RNA sequence: GAAAGGGAGUCGGGUUCAGAUCCCCGAAUCCGGAGUGGCGGAGAUGGGCGCCGCGAGGCGUCCAGUGCGGUAACGCGACCG
RNA sequence: CGAGCCCCGAGGGGCUCUCGCUUCUGGCGCCAAGCGCCCGGCCGCGCGCCGGCCGGGCGCGACCCGCUCCGGGGACAGUGC
């Protein structure tokens, strides 16, 4: 009722040769650094080509909910660092001064880290459960580790980021990390994950083992072979009947 | 200099922002200042136009037109000389055209060309007549005139 | 929703670059200035020629540092000498010497202070 | 003068008081007013056309 | 990457045994700088209404004011960006 | 907008070119109008979506999703022996 006649849409059309385009996003068409190109074009590779199952099974990972109660479980033993292991080690001396002595005091279970670690426990059956990250980047170092671990009687299950198993053991990056003897009140909870993880994993193997992975087209020539595969689909339903 | 064909600076405006764009196309015989030329797929069949081959019919002529779909123009360029649009075929995308060889090339129906001949006319038609006139001639262009048997 | 690239362009993004600050000088201490106002003024030309530029123009001829510019010699003159310049021009000789003819502000006179120079 | 020479006149000498003057000539600024006006002109009465050619079905 | 290409702006007179478009005298000119703004001029300083005032002219209020002329070619000392 | 493709009840979905804004002129065209949603300050109805004034931000305008920039070759060419 007040507004001003002054005041008027200035629509701008941009069909071809109109009006200049609008700044839209580009994102898809961005002249990208070469090192961008390479891990996208690697990422696109690894779904071009047949990946043997030896490296495909580390694309089963656990889902976010067994993860998540199997990272709760692992936090009650993550190793113990450094300022504590000093605030120990001097405990320990003021002990020794006066005037227990030795005191081993039941040297608490911890989660075991490192592959060579790992393994090692898994060929003397002394771990309880094996975790095993997924995007080991030099995948050589845990390839084997499935199939040891289930020759060997052991559940291994894979979670995703080996930057979580580093956050579990104070580091950067943790390829796997392994479950020992467990105290009395986390058995049963350990006890659940085992199951569970012996039945997506372990007890499953057998197709594990054959499960190739990647062989899928891209976009565009995936809708090209369906377009193709509709166009004489078209006819043939007319043919038929 | 060193060729035989007019050249034509013909400005652009650019879609997508505030500039001019100024192109040297090669000219097609019959183009002049301040004319009015299109370049695209919807673009009309005119002198100085610029469509792809597939688009025209099947026995229009053409100037500038390109060997790959994408390129610039890349044959009948020389002065006088055109190409001819022969076939087509919608299902391949393909076109068969005649080069000015005689030649019979099948491209892309997405390739581009000028409409018309190339301007310059019937250069060769002209004897030279003097040793000095083929100097002047090849001093334009390289070092390869006085030929020694 | 607002993170766009309106460019088809990737360009190296601007990251701050850290002033220099050096846990240690790498030369204990400044070097002096060698080319001082002493060394800038080597000795005045006493030939037939520079006794008529002080007699004639106010005009009085030093044989100067090849390396000291205008400025440096208008500098050193007005200070070991005490006496305010018009103007310095400047020639290197043929034997490889920078000569220098300093004309003197007006109300400074060049025969007088030739004299207390010592260049009578 | 020469093209140095511009920097030192004064704004006056090196223009005309007019649009585009000193860069167009007074001839083809008048036909560029012409053709401006005209054009946009064209551009309505299509308008007109078109919307009027619409009324029918 | 040019002492012959492009490239702002120094001329007249005198002067030495030997230097001068370089020195001296006299006339200019180009480029750069002026933060505390160097001086002027321009922008820019007019109309309307109430009043006072013999008239002229003053007071209050409101509204303008990023220059002007020529039909035009174009002009005038500036003439926001 | 469209021929209306086909059901048509004249609605309208499956079905085709369009899933388009630029051809009589030697003009001009960018740095968003508009709409919607919020965040401040101001005086202030002084009953809250609430009176109005000075600023700021986001979205639609400018559809969504996607794995190779787009196109042309291609297990040939090419390279090594
Ligand atoms: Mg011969
Ligand atoms: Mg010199
Ligand atoms: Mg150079
Ligand atoms: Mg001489």
């Amino acid at each position: 009722k007040v507004v001003n006649p002054l005041f008027e849409k200035r629509p701008k059309n941009f069909g071809i040769g109109q009006d200049i385009q609008p700044k839209r996003d580009l994102t898809r068409f961005v002249k990208w650094p070469r090192y961008i190109r390479l891990q996208r074009q690697r990422a696109i590779l690894y779904k071009r080509l047949k990946v043997p199952p030896a490296i495909n099974q580390f694309t089963q990972a656990l889902d976010r909910q067994t993860a998540t109660q199997l990272l709760k479980l692992a936090h009650k033993y993550r190793p113990e660092t450094k300022q504590e292991k000093k605030q120990r080690l001097l405990a320990r001396a003021e002990k020794k001064a006066a005037g227990k002595g030795d005191v081993p005091t039941k040297r608490p279970p911890v989660l075991r880290a490192g592959v060579n670690t790992v393994t090692t426990l898994v060929e003397n059956k002394k771990a309880q459960l094996v975790v095993i990250a997924h995007d080991v980047d030099p995948i050589e170092l845990v390839v084997f580790l499935p199939a040891l671990c289930r020759k060997m009687g052991v559940p291994y299950c894979i979670i995703k980021g080996k930057a979580r198993l580093g956050r579990l053991v104070h580091r950067k990056t943790c390829t796997t990390v392994a479950f020992t003897q467990v105290n009395s009140e986390d058995k049963g909870a350990l006890a659940k994950l085992v199951e569970a993880i012996r039945t997506n994993y372990n007890d499953r193997y057998d197709e594990i083992r054959r499960h190739w992975g990647g062989n899928v087209l891209g976009p565009k020539s995936v809708a090209r072979i369906a377009k193709l595969e509709k166009a004489k689909a078209k006819e043939l339903a007319t043919k038929l009947g | 200099p060193g060729r035989g064909a007019p050249l034509a600076k013909v400005v652009f405006r650019d879609p997508y922002r505030f500039k001019k764009r100024t192109e040297l196309f090669i000219a097609a015989e019959g183009i002049h200042t301040g004319q009015f030329v299109y370049c695209g797929k919807k673009a009309q069949l005119n002198i100085g136009n610029v469509l792809p081959v597939g688009t025209m019919p099947e026995g229009t002529i053409v100037c500038c037109l390109e060997e790959k779909p994408g390129d610039r123009g890349k044959l009948a360029r020389a002065s006088g000389n055109y190409a001819t649009v022969i076939s087509h075929n919608p299902e391949t995308k393909k076109t068969r055209v005649k080069l000015p060889s005689g030649s019979k090339k099948v491209i892309s129906s997405a390739n581009r060309a000028v409409v018309g001949v190339v301007a310059g006319g019937g250069r060769i038609d002209k004897p030279i007549l003097k040793a000095g006139r083929a100097y002047h001639k090849y001093k334009a262009k390289r070092n390869c005139w006085p030929r020694v048997r | 929703k607002k993170k766009i690239r309106t460019s088809p362009t990737f360009r190296r993004p601007k990251t701050l670059r850290l002033r220099r600050q050096p846990k240690y000088p790498r030369k204990s201490a400044p070097r002096r200035n060698k080319l001082d106002h002493y060394a800038i003024i080597k000795f005045p030309l006493t030939t037939e020629s520079a006794m008529k530029k002080i007699e004639d123009n106010n005009t009085l001829v030093f044989i100067v540092d090849v390396k000291a510019n205008k400025h440096q010699i208008k500098q050193a003159v007005k200070k070991l000498y005490d006496i305010d310049v018009a103007k310095v021009n400047t020639l290197i000789r043929p034997d490889g010497e920078k000569k220098a003819y300093v004309r003197l502000a007006p109300d400074y006179d060049a025969l007088d202070v030739a004299n207390k120079i010592g260049i009578i | 003068v020469r093209p140095k020479v511009l920097m030192r006149l004064s704004k006056t000498k090196k223009h005309v008081s007019r649009a585009y003057g000193g860069s167009m000539c007074a001839k083809c600024v008048r036909d560029r007013i012409k053709r401006a006006f005209l054009i946009e002109e064209q551009k309505i009465v299509v308008k007109v056309l078109k919307a009027q050619a619409q009324s029918q079905k």
